[PDB]
């Protein structure tokens, strides 16, 4: 029933995205010819496979994929949020309101970050990038083709963060203080993702995702133990501080040192617009500045984290 | 609940995506503009000599493209008919310019002119086939 | 008294003036896109034959420009080195296409290929000088 | 004195434009080298003379010229308006207010139109255009070069109407009812001027200026005799009706018939972007529509003129 079911959608927000996803998947899978052609393939799978190899190119079908899994992640956020977290988040209870609002949001945070972190370390594991060995982020720069897992992870992150920005600017309900800085974070995350996928700097973009995810996983664990306070809170937070220092500041700073020393002398370094070799002396400032952006934001976050540590130490 | 703001930010983002996509494509199809600079040294009359001088990115294809562009863009064949020739340098691989300052003998060299002084172009282009326009 | 409205209308008018000015210039420097359409008829292999077919506006300069564009844009010399040739039709004045439907023998005809089949291009370009890229 | 003289400018509006004009003219004329070079030449004279012939090209210096004589016409409108018309317009008197506002405006109308009409017929006289002999508006179409008088008249009209539009949109004081239709008139006049100078259709644009001016001269004479009523009013208005019918409707309609029959077959008619020959079958619709615009506006004006004639006949 048209608006009776609009109401039931008001009772279950995820239902319309689930309806769209199930319709598209059903059309693609009942068609039989689950091939590289048709249309729904370009919508629901990574396209531009180079021959019959594990190497995928770039194109407009990437935009189609990102759009479709924006729809998917919009379904997943709402469905997981209510049906899993709220019964869990009041199944033991945290009687407040904003308390429960932050519990459910941070539980979703830990869920997607716990999914996206280890997958990132997996995709970094079986590749020459192991343990941030920058010498590998430039040794073959133009990198027109990515492996399957690599491309899927990269476009999944793109879709997820684009959907986060879409939820943000489309004010359904306006949350507290953290709003605008959070918008800045999503904007710079999308600038990283897009400008590194488009300009082929994707290997050098993988470790930054890994650091950001693992730091956010530990941060979310500690914050949810804070809003669900217990003895474990302090220990988890101290481990978060250690890992934040190491991963974010040390790894991103050594990556910046790398951009300097092994950008100038670790492969092709003569600009050639014909072969789309953009690693040059004109791109080094852009790379350094646009990673120093994240570095300064991390410094600010660290300052306030320090402040928090001091105050909780003297309380 | 505001939707038009969402389309305002999505349209801007999508247009920027399409702008960078076209930037890459445009700088790739016509790259010799950035790398190669035409060097024209006039002979006696309306006849000049063309070549290109750039970095290692100015390969023989870039030299040929920039020479042809100069020939078909600096001379108007509706005023009077021109005639040119293009001479290849065979003792040279396709990528042949050092980065720094002494590029060497260019891969392609062309002589262009008009028909009021066609004999001269025939003289300079000793054996290379003369093209008319 | 409103001034910003005045600059809003003046900026729009001036930008439109500059847009039409660039339209005229752009369609004049690269006109063969509108008039000439490349006709490629592949031979055996990576070797194809090029020419242009248009109206009276597709003069020999337009044919040459569109042929060169196809040669340097459909073939990648960074993958492997190509080699082409361009053959002029001397029994033809510079403007030689009737408007309607039977244009006739084209002014310029080119053979292009790669080096895996360079011998073939040498065979088709019987005497015309072979260019490399 | 800085704002004492700002006040005196409030008392004499034209004074600042006169100051700018006299400074620029003084700099150009005292420099001695009143040549085709320098800068002030491009600002205060028609540039792009072809060799040493009476034939002038087109370029950005045309925009500089149009700007400078926008400044000139802004001076002239105010100076003539007050110092000549108001003493004349109350020297015999027309005691009202809006009455005097319309007298001075329509006196300026008759002044510039009486200057710009006969000059147009002069520039049409010593050329193969005599008596709207269209066969001459296409016999040599591309027309990259104009004579001296031709170019000066064409850019003078451009500057004058651009300045009228500038005064209009910059609301100094908002006049009565006629405002928005008047804006439409100025907008279409500028579209005619600019799109016919840029696309080389300038011979075919001269007669339209001539018709518009002569019709406006007779209209202004009759309206000012109306707001300064006398026995002469009726006779002048009837002559205005005759001349309006003939000039505007008959001449513009025969020009439209010409665009059809002698656009298709009176010279080059194959589009050639290389030689900027735009007279083609793709430009014929644009020309016909954009002149039919003026034709429909003239029809509307004629309808209301008819209405006026009927009511004054029965009064
Ligand atoms: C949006 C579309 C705007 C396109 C017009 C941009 C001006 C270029 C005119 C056409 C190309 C041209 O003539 O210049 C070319 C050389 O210049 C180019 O092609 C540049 C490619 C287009 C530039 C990209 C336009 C949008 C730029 C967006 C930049 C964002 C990314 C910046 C990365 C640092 C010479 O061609 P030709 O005259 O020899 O024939
Ligand atoms: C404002 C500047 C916008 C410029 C970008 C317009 C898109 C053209 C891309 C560059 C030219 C191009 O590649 O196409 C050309 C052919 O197309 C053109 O050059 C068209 C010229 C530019 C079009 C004018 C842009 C603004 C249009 C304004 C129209 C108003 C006037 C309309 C009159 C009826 C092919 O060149 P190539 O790829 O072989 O090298």
């Amino acid at each position: 029933i048209w608006f009776s079911f609009r109401e039931i959608s008001y009772r279950h927000a995820w239902i319309a995205p689930l309806m769209i996803l199930i319709a598209v998947y059903s059309a693609y899978f009942t068609s039989g010819n689950t091939t590289k052609t048709n249309v729904l393939h370009r919508f629901v799978a990574v396209s531009y496979q180079i021959g019959d190899t594990n190497a995928y190119g770039k194109g407009i079908n990437d935009l189609c994929f990102v759009f479709y899994y924006m729809i998917f992640f919009t379904f997943l956020r709402e469905f997981l949020m209510d049906v899993v977290i709220r019964p869990f988040a009041i199944r033991l209870h945290v009687t407040s309101k904003h308390r429960i609002k932050r519990i459910m949001e941070q539980m979703y945070a830990i869920f997607y970050t716990g999914v996206s972190g280890p997958f990132g370390i997996y995709c970094m594991y079986h590749s020459d990038l192991w343990f941030f060995n920058t010498k590998a982020m430039y040794r073959t720069y133009p990198d027109f083709t990515n492996p399957f897992l690599f491309k899927v992870f990269y476009l999944g992150q793109a879709a997820f963060w684009a959907q986060q920005a879409c939820i943000l600017v489309l004010q359904l309900e306006k949350p507290r203080k953290d709003h605008n800085e959070l918008t800045f974070h999503h904007i710079v995350t999308l600038l990283l993702i897009w400008s590194s996928y488009v300009f082929h700097f994707t290997k050098m973009g993988l470790p930054i995702y890994i650091t950001m995810d693992v730091s956010d996983f530990l941060l979310s664990f500690s914050k949810t133990l804070n809003y669900l306070d217990s003895g474990l809170a302090f220990f988890s937070f101290a481990i978060f501080v250690v890992a934040w220092i190491y991963l974010r500041h040390y790894i991103n700073l050594k990556i910046l040192w790398s951009v300097l020393t092994q950008f100038r002398t670790e492969g092709n370094y003569v600009l050639n617009f014909a072969t789309q070799q953009y690693k040059c002396w004109i791109s080094l400032p852009i790379v350094f500045v646009l990673i120093g952006a994240l570095q300064l934001v991390n410094l600010y976050w660290l300052f306030l984290i320090f402040r928090v540590l001091y105050r909780i130490l003297w309380r | 609940p505001k939707i038009f703001n969402l389309f305002r930010v999505c349209f801007i983002s999508l247009l920027l995506i399409a702008a960078v996509e076209y930037f890459k494509y445009g700088t790739r199809i016509n790259y010799e503009w950035f790398h190669c600079t035409p060097i024209k040294e006039p002979q006696s009359g309306s006849v000049i000599k063309l070549w290109a001088r750039g970095g290692p990115s100015c390969d023989k294809r870039g030299e040929y493209k920039t020479i042809v562009k100069r020939i078909t863009r600096d001379y108007e064949p509706n005023d009077e008919h021109l005639s040119f020739c293009i001479i290849e340098n065979d003792n040279v691989p396709p990528v042949h310019y050092p980065i720094h300052e002494d590029k060497g003998e260019p891969g392609y060299v062309a002589y262009v002119g008009y028909d009021t002084d066609s004999e001269l172009v025939q003289e300079l282009c000793a054996d290379s086939t003369i093209y008319h326009m």
